[PDB]
């Protein structure tokens, strides 16, 4: 009733029992400081190592819904207001104006839902669907988000910066500020009730979201081929009256009803265990889990354990997805894949993103989104040079009247070439004639002879033999005479 | 071929170029010039490239291959200015400490994003670049610099090492008062105006359309303006008579003013036959510009001293002084 | 339209050496990355180094390899072991014939090494290159008890300043001192001694050793320090005479000034 215990196993500090005046209503810990309140009062302890120390006992206007510490600041969130002041306010050359702040602005007709607090920012979603940041060292506001409906919760990454919020209608968001675009949730519970961010240092985009009955783990990929979107990767069960608290490197501490903590091991990070024991069909799906997961370097090591060829390739494909160069680069070379290994050092330097998009979508062998990244890119021509390498001569066509025109005639007699080789002769007739320019002149009379052989099929022969007259290459005498002889 | 066998392959390229020899020296050298850019030895990527340059421009004096290897110079030295440059980017960006100030990391990122081409060359990566102008300007005071750096950053793919403090950096600029200081805007010298830190047409002005001269050891706009001569005017015409007492249009000067001008605020850059000579007037006579007799650079005169006492030789092109 | 039998072709196409018509067939299997590869390598002037790139992207490594060695393209069939990832092959080829890529090759092997969390044998191929001096310390970063003792071991007088240049940004002004002293880098000394205030034995140590750039900057602060005499006199030992006659210029020393312009830049 009386007791809070602060703990960082992790770190390895030793849990710390602290002793409150008043059975709190609300409980939160920052980095130096632990504030636990109820109704309209908070007192805040600073968690020094050897023992802690509250400094005060601080008086709030309404009912503090909530209240959310870091660094020194602490926001309470109160009557759908909330007030941003410092812990240790002490006057000593320290400007009035940065020492406390309430949000939102008083001429805002507008309440706050819900709030958060960073290293860096003073996060708060409105009743109005409004995502403002709100950058402490500064004091100035660095980001506006409209969302269409209002905010009703919202849950910010460890780094400080990538955000994922549920409205009103249960949706839940991921949101950028950086790109400053939300993408949706699939599978998103209707009653989750929170989300916890992965804090391993290297599962960027990893979170869960709980509710009473599962967990749901899912990852946002901010950079792949296909864009950057949310992917559902597994659930969990959980037991009754389990409310998560943290989350590490796949282990959950959750809050039990006896007010002990409890570890709990994800099902999509269940590999945590020996892999040598591990059978390969148990391995298998295992792989696919740590692939989904992005963690490109155990699915490394259980593929070695593997050594199943097929193992490594959906490895490789999987991070030539993410746009992971370097890695793709490694399993390739373990592989043997020589081709692709340098086709890919060839683009190792790529700096554009549309453009390294394109060729690692290429390069999976998915034409149509290579060209739809590289038209967005800086070099668009090199679509064109794709869809020329890759004999589509129509569609080199019709992207060259945009990027290169003067490749408009010679890709069209290719075309017609291939119209000739296929045997459609009309479009080859149409497409020689359409590739004839003024100054190759080589070029001008292989196309000439094309015209020639064409009209001589199509069955103008006077127009065709005229041709054949006025072009100075024995070569298309002798193979016009067989023509001729074809029709005899 | 002695010294190939042993492996002193730079001793090699000395060799091939002392005694009679054009096309295993060439050859030799842009493999030097490779092995240095896969590696990270960017200055010596560009004092390779920097005597690529002075090769080709040397054996152009044959009018045979005049015309198509004067360009192989200036694409050599451009190349040899924007590696040079990229060294200290690179090196800022790895190494825990700082070794230059951060006026000269700003000036050396600005540099390289306006004069860096559209297919950046091997080996310059520049999301370095960018962040590292992002970061100077934001420290320097030029608030409106940092804000473009993140917004070209947004457009690039960002290595997993700065992902977090450049998806950062382009939300905390937002907060600053959106001005640029004044003590960093270049100033052009023929028609004397202030021009934006960034430039659409490079490092060139706006009003008129003189290209900057910028220092060559801490990249920085000299008080230089180029002039050319007339048509008709020789070289040694005109040393003697110095030594008496939108739409780009050069200052051409005539042969009176001349002989008002004095050799104190000249700049001659003698190149070879092949290449008139480029003259360059200071404005401010009274600070001193000093050029290596060999690259022709053109470095502040104190920073030029304590970079050749520092090294023993010139920071572009390595000659013993 | 069968993409097995383009493929089959293609494969025939590479046993006769004949590519025009295979350059129209791995664009019609779907193979734009062979196809790219084959653009590419089209510059090259050679018959045989192209056919072995086509053969490459079309799997068949050993004929690859042997038409490289009939090539006698000894470079392009080291980049071949290497992007193979066989990396003992590739050394052989390279410390046999190419011998200008030998350190290149083992830069590369190195930074494979060093991918691959095998950290000591990526030290040793760095050092059988000049790299290792740049290398080490990025590679050892955050590593800083295992980067000072190979700093120590090596003794390379460049490792010693990137110690020191360490230390002295990490506020080990001492130990500082004591790996410049090691270093030889008189001008980081003079600096550092200047900076603490102690003036007289940084003097000292650019008087013994005649470090150019210590003597400029100690006399730079004499300069700074209102002192003009002894700026003027270390400015001569340094052969800062530019400076040194504007130091004279500005404090009207004009038979100090003569001395310093008779044997000055012209
Ligand atoms: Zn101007
Ligand atoms: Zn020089």
């Amino acid at each position: 009733l009386l007791e809070v215990t602060v703990a960082n196993p992790v770190e390895g500090e030793l849990p710390i029992t602290v002793s409150v005046d008043v059975e709190p209503n609300f409980v939160a810990v920052g980095l130096y400081h632990l504030a636990v309140g109820m109704n309209n009062r908070a007192w805040f302890y600073v968690l020094g190592e050897n023992a802690v120390k509250k400094l005060k006992d601080m008086e709030y206007l309404g009912t503090v819904a909530s209240i959310c510490l870091h660094s020194d600041y602490a926001a309470a969130l109160f009557e759908g207001k909330v007030q941003l002041h410092l812990i240790e306010s002490e006057i000593l050359d320290a400007q009035e104006e940065r020492e406390t702040r309430l949000f939102p602005a008083v001429d805002d007709k507008c309440r706050i839902l819900c709030h958060a607090l960073t290293s860096d920012f003073l996060i708060y979603g409105t009743d109005t669907g409004v995502v403002q940041y709100f950058y402490i060292e500064d004091w100035q506001f660095v980001n506006d988000y409209r969302h269409p409906v209002s905010v009703k919760k919202i849950f910010p990454d460890p780094n400080g910066t990538r955000l994922v919020f549920i409205d009103e209608k249960s949706d839940g968001f991921v949101y950028c500020p950086v790109n400053d675009a939300t993408y949706e949730i699939p599978d998103f519970s209707p009653t989750i009730k929170g989300v916890l961010w992965e804090n391993w240092p290297m599962d960027k985009g990893v979170f869960i979201a709980y509710d009473d009955d599962k967990v749901y783990t899912y990852v946002f990929h901010k950079d792949t081929i296909q864009g950057a979107k949310v992917i559902l990767a597994g659930s969990t069960k959980v037991p009754f009256a389990h409310k998560p608290l943290l989350l590490y490197n796949g282990e959950l501490t959750c809050q039990t009803q006896s007010g002990k903590v409890n570890n709990i091991y994800l099902s999509t990070h269940g590999f945590l265990s020996n892999l040598k024991d591990t059978g390969p069909d148990e391995l298998r799906p295992m792989l696919a889990q740590n692939l989904m997961l992005k963690r490109f370097s155990d699915a490394w090591e259980m593929c070695r354990i593997l050594n199943d060829e097929a193992a490594w390739n959906e490895l490789a494909r999987a991070c030539l997805h993410h746009m992971e160069v370097e890695f793709a680069i490694r399993v390739y070379r373990r592989i043997g894949n020589v081709g692709i290994v340098m086709s890919l050092e060839q683009i190792k330097g790529i700096e554009d993103y549309n453009l390294l998009a394109g060729h690692l979508a290429m390069f999976t062998n998915d034409y149509n989104l290579a060209q739809d990244l590289y038209l967005a890119s800086s070099c668009p021509i090199a679509a064109l040079e794709m869809r020329r390498d890759l004999q589509h001569w129509d569609s080199a066509l019709q992207l060259a009247k945009h990027l290169a025109p003067d490749q408009i005639p010679f890709i069209s007699k290719e075309y017609a070439i291939q119209l000739e080789f296929a045997g459609d002769y009309v479009n080859a007739l149409a497409h020689y004639e359409k590739g004839i320019t003024g100054d190759n002149k080589e070029h001008d009379e292989a196309c000439l002879a094309g015209v020639a052989q064409m009209s001589i099929r199509m069955g103008d022969i006077r127009r065709g033999v005229n041709q054949a007259l006025k072009h100075p290459s024995r070569v298309l005498k002798r193979d016009c005479g067989a023509i001729l002889e074809n029709m005899k | 071929q002695w010294l190939a066998e042993n492996d002193r392959f730079e001793e090699a390229q000395k060799a091939f170029h002392k005694a009679g020899r054009q096309r295993e020296a060439v050859q030799v050298l842009e493999q030097l010039t490779n092995n240095a850019v896969a590696e990270s030895r960017f200055n010596d990527a560009a004092y390779y490239y920097w005597m690529l340059s002075m090769q080709c421009l040397d054996i152009a004096q044959d009018p045979a291959q005049k015309d198509t290897m004067l360009g192989k110079f200036y694409h050599f030295q451009r190349l040899a200015e924007l590696y040079h440059g990229y060294h200290a980017i690179h090196r800022h960006t790895e190494d825990p400490f700082s070794v230059h100030r951060p006026e000269t990391l700003f000036n050396i990122s600005r540099f390289l994003l306006h004069s860096l081409p559209k297919d950046t060359p091997s080996g310059i990566s520049k999301v370095k670049i960018l962040f590292t102008l992002a970061k100077q300007s934001k420290a320097l005071g030029a608030y409106r610099l940092a804000r473009h750096a993140y917004d070209k950053l947004r457009g690039l793919y960002i290595p997993a090492r700065f992902q977090k403090s450049i998806e950062l950096g382009t939300l905390t600029i937002r907060a600053k008062p959106f001005h640029d200081s004044e003590e960093l805007v270049p100033l052009c010298y023929r028609c004397s105006t202030n021009n934006p830190l960034l430039n659409n047409l490079g490092n060139v002005c706006i009003n008129c359309r003189q290209p900057f001269i910028f220092s060559a050891s801490s990249y920085d706009v000299l008080h230089l303006v180029e002039f050319y001569l007339e048509e008709g005017i020789t070289d040694e015409e005109a040393i003697s008579l110095i030594d008496l007492e939108s739409e780009f249009v050069p200052v051409v000067v005539s042969r009176l003013v001349l002989r008002s001008m004095s050799r104190r605020d000249v700049l001659i850059k003698r190149w070879p036959p092949p290449l008139r000579w480029q003259y360059f007037r200071s404005l401010l006579p009274d600070a001193s510009i000093t050029m290596c007799p060999s690259c022709f650079q053109m470095f502040h005169s104190e920073d030029y001293e304590l970079l050749v006492l520092q090294h023993g030789c010139c920071p572009y092109c390595r000659r013993c002084k | 339209k069968s993409e097995a039998v383009w493929e089959n072709m293609a494969r025939m196409c590479v046993k006769t050496q004949r590519l025009d018509v295979a350059k129209v067939c791995l664009g019609n299997m779907g193979h734009a990355r062979g196809a790219r590869a084959l653009r590419e390598a089209e510059q090259e002037p050679e018959l045989e180094a192209r056919v072995a790139v086509l053969a490459t992207q079309l799997g068949m490594l050993e004929d690859a390899e042997q038409l490289y060695r009939k090539c006698k393209r000894h470079d392009l069939l080291n980049k071949f072991y290497q992007a193979a990832g066989r990396w003992q092959e590739a050394l052989q080829v390279a410390e046999h014939h190419d011998r200008v890529h030998l350190r290149s090759t083992y830069h590369r092997y190195a930074g494979h090494l060093e991918a691959s969390a095998d950290c000591s044998r990526a030290l040793s191929y760095y050092e059988k290159s000049d790299t290792h001096r740049f290398e080490v310390p990025r590679m050892l970063s955050e590593d800083l008890p295992s980067l000072e003792l190979y700093v120590n071991k090596m003794k390379d007088k460049t490792l010693w300043r990137w110690w020191a240049q360490y230390l002295e940004s990490q506020g080990e002004m001492d130990a500082a001192l004591h790996y410049y002293e090691l270093a030889r880098d008189h001008f980081s000394l003079v600096r550092i001694h200047c900076f603490q205030g102690n003036v007289q034995k940084a003097a000292q140590i650019a008087n013994e050793t005649g470090n150019l750039a210590a003597s400029y900057h100690l006399a730079r602060q004499y300069e700074s320090q209102e002192e003009v005499g002894q700026a003027v006199h270390f400015y001569t030992r340094a052969q800062a005479f530019k400076n040194a006659i504007r130091l004279c210029k500005e404090n009207g020393l004009d038979d100090q000034l003569m001395n310093l312009a008779l044997l000055s830049s012209p």
